[PDB]
């Protein structure tokens, strides 16, 4: 019994032992009651505003379109404290935790990005951080590592099964099946058992908000489409939701095609893989034949779930959003280009929401749209990934 | 078939306790492993509760963890599972056998085909680990259109709504679990709660049997004692096949030992 | 003859050779010309709002004082597009690039930032920019050199003199003598010749000018203090400006002291150096007796500049303003705290004015006190020199 | 004393132009750079512009900056330049030295007390070469209470305020600069503008030299038909030292060789 649906058509749902639905239905509680409390809402908007730096601009890109007829916006999550997105819904997350009276938190995370998130929302607000991370992924990823240990978290390496960001999800779970009386599971996209993808959709859900003001105000108009790139979803869900019943707006999500579809090395289980059972949810993922759990292959390392939001897959089986990918190719263009002609470095993970608009744009570039991308990252942590990369190749 | 309606009136007649032991199918490889199973057989194991290697037992500890590792390391798939489990019902005709899975290799090519060679191997039970009551509701009906008892489980925290579901859509046995948390011996659990023990006879629930940290006899005979039908213990036999990865030999004499001392104390 | 004051008091003028007088005479009229411009301004003022990311916010820092009387708020320069305020005045200087009709920038930078900031100007804004960087300078800092070249820049190592920031200095004057024509001297800091010191004030007053607005929302009153670090004097003499006239509020502004004023490695130039003159201005620097240049030394590279602005000279002879100093191991522990208690990671540089706001505190903790910090830029390029040390320490 | 003054007369009397040379003391090193000046002076340096090392010499070129570099090689400091100074006034008495000086060796100590030494050494003028005369007035005056003259520059676009500032401010010789940029033999002037020096004649301005990429004798010839006085080579002597740091002997062979065709030039 739960008070929200926890499907969206026939995805989704609370696939977790017997044991962790009483913290499920927990969670869901608290977060429809802090959903009805104006004083959680307004703490939760002072944060957002007075430390993490919102609303963030929306960056009109003259020099990317010239000589043709798209005009292209950014949605600049890049500039929100912590460098990209997840920043926004750690801080409902985190103050969730404290609604239901937990003093400690666990979190899951692939490139770090997430952790440091966790990490950062925990320190202001006086929570006992617990981050684990694959340790294949510990090995890459010291400079994330290093903030998360420099803001108080536990890094917990996670040397189980591939030891990479499925095997962080797991140790998660284990961890809160026995804790869950004193520890909320911040979980890091808007995939995992319902209540997750809802929440995390309405703690980032101020992105396409203010994308719709800052459009509206400019340009008179609602966009033609919103881009994002997905790797499980929560940053093109908090900026397709406002526009969800806007029917003229076209939402379009792209998954990493890593070295292309037809290699098997990509991470596009939305449109490539096979809907499984895995990490509470029912969605496509990246699977063998048999039903094991693969790894997403992507240049960005922060497009490494191997599976997709349920809501996403929702949208997809109604026609309601499309999705695509671009490869490492097309999105270490994208980075090189946005870099050169409007002296902004993006995620990677960015590049390959931006690489599918400059698409739209080259294939028919006297089509009149409006597009706006969300930037979802700043791209400092890949400038040697794509030096490595460029000079290597020139 | 009723293959656990049969032992647990058998069982009650002898005014015994089950003994069940967990192993993943397959560790450390899939001959040995057969052998494991024989042992275990011999040495007075009631029931067998059989892992299929996956690679996310997001409900298991470290020791079973690692025999899913060294079962991957040794090939180990689920149809060579479904080949093993054949051949230990065609050696051993009333043993009940019942299989550990995760919701994604049941659901992965069909649930009803799942369960149908489930039914075809003449496995008895299936608990799918990380499919709570609420989501069960295709799991169960497969399993019953297809003669498999599906297993459900019941918290020590559980209130009335949950334990009259566990009761009305369960078979064959209830699983009681001894406390929150993971698989693992290095956890103890509690004493089962009588209440739960007999609210499931009240709601004439499958028998129950107690699962999680259970490692030492003196924990099967409290288990008895408190009400439930019988207790399971895997991480103890896991961790039996780890220490002894080097000697077959010693591994299942350590085995038999251990299994024949479990057992005991059921009775 | 010029149209404003070259002189802050005995500070600042215009030593430059003969040869560079027109260059500084057109670049004071245009700036004159641009400040009474309302499309300029307003120009400037969308750059500012659309792109870089302003206003930024101020975070009220409850953990840090916890237990005291203090009341300390951080303006978040961090949050700037770019990671530091440098993004402020150099896009007012391209801006009066582009009014002058200059179609080439020249930069110079000693850690990298100020580079960075022009690169991404002259990206944005289609200038062809070149940078002169010391060479020992180039060889230390990697990540920011090839974010300059990303952004299609020419970095240019310069060997002579020392190969640092000074010699860098030096090359970019020798290049505009020659080229002035055409190019556009966009300096780093309020330093330099006039009418620069000038210049990069008014272009990075809205520090100050928003830093009030947004503390008399919160508070109802002025600070008591403001407290900035001082390399060359631009992220300080932004926030002190639009305070000068407030006889009430303090200003305060940190010179870094190295390993110790006593040891004579620092870069305190202001209050433990001598006046002297070099690169176009009289002003306090670092130099030998006999009147050679010297290095500053920080553990931050940012705080290299070997001399500082001359309106901070003038307002410390006037006892408008107090300098002081910190130590590396000030700085650090300022560092190391404010990741910990707040999740938001300084730049070393301003963990200098972060290290002083923190004793104004712990020396007197039942003094009532309102104290913003300037926080000039985040510290992500900062966490492996903090990691080298604090684990070579623990 | 009036040395530029009798000089420029003396000169004029032969219908001949002022070859002055420049070069870093103390580069490569103290006893070298005395030996590289007594031979500038003996092969016919009718006048000479000595730099003494500064850190940051920012209207220098390439050749220039490493003159610099060679000298605090050697540990040349200023004191130890007015030691050479005054040693090379004792050997000449009549030659014009001028010094190229950086503001802060000059405004270091004192701007007086810089001028009162060079008055006690015997200098002549003083090129302050980054004070523009809008910032000289200290500058000038300290040079004249000690009988120095200051030397300004005028830059090829001189407007008419400007011509009127150099002509009254300066004394000893007028600087006429050939080109925009810093010192350096790879980059060439332009002729002398007649109109230049025809209206610092007009303002009874002191005699011009022209300096900056001076580099061959028909550059010298050029620069006195044009009305200069002079000219001034800097960067193609000190190429000259560069060439042939390892060889002193070849080195002032070729010093003498370069600076007598330069003055031949002149005549
Ligand atoms: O002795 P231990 O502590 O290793 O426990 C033995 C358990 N092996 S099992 O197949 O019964 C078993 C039963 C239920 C499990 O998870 C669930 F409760 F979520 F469904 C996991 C394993
Ligand atoms: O022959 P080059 O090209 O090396 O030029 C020789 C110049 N040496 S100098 O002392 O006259 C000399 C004169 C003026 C200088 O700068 C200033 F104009 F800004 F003042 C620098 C050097
Ligand atoms: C982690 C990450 C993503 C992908 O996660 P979503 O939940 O799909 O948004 C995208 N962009 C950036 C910058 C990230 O760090
Ligand atoms: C360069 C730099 C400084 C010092 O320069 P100022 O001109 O004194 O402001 C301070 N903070 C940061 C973050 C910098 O990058
Ligand atoms: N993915
Ligand atoms: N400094």
């Amino acid at each position: 019994t739960t008070l929200l649906n926890p499907y969206f058509g026939e995805f989704g749902g609370m696939y977790v032992p017997q044991i962790l639905m009483p913290a499920l239905n927990q969670l869901e509680e608290a977060f429809v009651s802090a959903q009805k409390d104006p004083e959680f809402q307004a703490q939760f908007a002072d944060l957002l505003k007075n430390y993490a730096g919102r609303p963030t601009a929306l960056t009109k890109c003259q020099n990317i379109t010239a000589g043709t007829r798209t005009t292209l916006y950014l949605k600049r999550e890049d500039l929100l404290h912590g460098g990209a997105h997840k920043t926004n819904q750690v801080l409902g997350q985190a103050l969730l935790a404290k609604r239901m009276g937990k003093s400690e938190i666990i979190a899951e995370t692939g490139a770090g990005q997430h952790g440091v998130a966790s990490a950062l929302a925990s320190a202001l607000l006086g929570l006992k951080c617990r981050i684990y991370m694959g340790a294949k992924d510990v090995e890459r990823q010291s400079p994330n590592v290093f903030r998360m240990r420099l803001m108080g978290a536990e890094v917990i390496p996670v040397h189980s099964g591939s030891a990479t960001l499925k095997d962080a999800c797991n140790e998660a779970l284990r961890d809160w099946s026995g804790s869950y009386e004193t520890a909320h599971y911040m979980l890091g996209t808007a995939a995992g058992p319902h209540p997750y993808p809802t929440i995390v959709r309405e703690f980032q859900r101020m992105i396409g908000e203010e994308t719709k003001a800052q459009i509206l105000d400019k340009e008179g108009r609602l966009p033609d489409a919103v881009i994002a790139c997905v790797g499980g979803g929560s940053n093109a869900i908090g900026m397709f939701a406002d526009f969800i019943n806007d029917t003229s707006v076209g939402l379009i999500g792209v998954e990493p095609g890593g070295h292309g579809i037809e290699t098997g090395e990509h991470g596009a289980p939305l449109k490539h893989g096979r809907v499984g059972i895995y990490f509470g949810m029912k969605a496509p993922m990246m699977q063998t034949a048999d039903g094991q759990i693969e790894e997403s292959y992507s240049i960005s390392a922060g497009l490494d779930f191997p599976s997709v939001g349920p809501q996403h897959a929702y949208l997809n089986s109604i026609g309601r959003a499309d999705y695509v990918s671009i490869t490492d190719d097309e999105a270490l263009e994208a980075f090189k280009t946005l870099c050169r002609h409007e002296g902004i470095i993006p995620a990677l993970e960015s590049s390959h929401a931006l690489a599918h608009a400059l698409k739209m744009m080259r294939e028919q570039p006297e089509k009149e749209q409006l597009l706006v991308v969300n930037l979802s990252g700043r791209g400092d942590k890949d400038i040697f990934t794509v030096h490595d990369i460029l000079k290597a190749r020139g | 078939m009723e293959r656990y309606e049969n032992l647990f009136a058998q069982l009650n007649d002898r005014r015994e306790g089950a003994f069940v032991p967990f192993v993943t199918l397959g560790d450390p490889g899939i001959e040995q492993s057969l052998k494991i199973i024989d042992t275990l057989i011999d040495a007075g194991a009631d029931a067998l509760e059989l892992g299929v290697p996956f690679s996310d037992p997001l409900a298991d500890g470290p020791t079973i963890q690692n025999a899913n590792l060294r079962a991957f390391a040794a090939g180990v798939t689920p149809a060579q599972c479904f080949e093993m489990l054949a051949l230990i019902r065609e050696k051993h005709p009333t043993i009940p056998i019942g299989l550990l899975m995760y919701a994604n290799l049941v659901f992965n090519n069909g649930i009803d085909a799942f369960y149908a060679r489930c039914e075809q191997v003449g496995v008895d039970s299936v608990l799918v680990a990380d499919v709570p009551v609420e989501e069960s509701a295709p799991f169960r009906q497969a399993a019953l259109r297809h003669n498999i008892a599906p297993i459900f489980i019941c918290p020590p925290n559980a209130d009335d709504d949950l334990l009259r579901q566990v009761a009305s859509y369960g078979r064959g046995y209830t699983y009681l679990l001894s406390r929150s948390g993971v698989t693992g011996a290095e956890n103890r659990g509690a004493l089962p709660l009588h209440h739960l023990i007999e609210k499931l006879k009240e709601y004439h629930a499958a028998p129950a049997l107690q699962g999680f940290g259970i490692s030492s006899p003196e924990q099967v005979s409290a288990a008895v004692r408190a009400g439930a039908a019988g207790a399971i213990s895997g991480s103890a036999i896991v961790k039996i096949i780890e220490k002894n990865l080097a000697s077959p030999k010693q591994m299942l004499a350590e085995l038999r030992s251990f299994v024949s001392a479990m057992k005991a104390a059921s009775r």
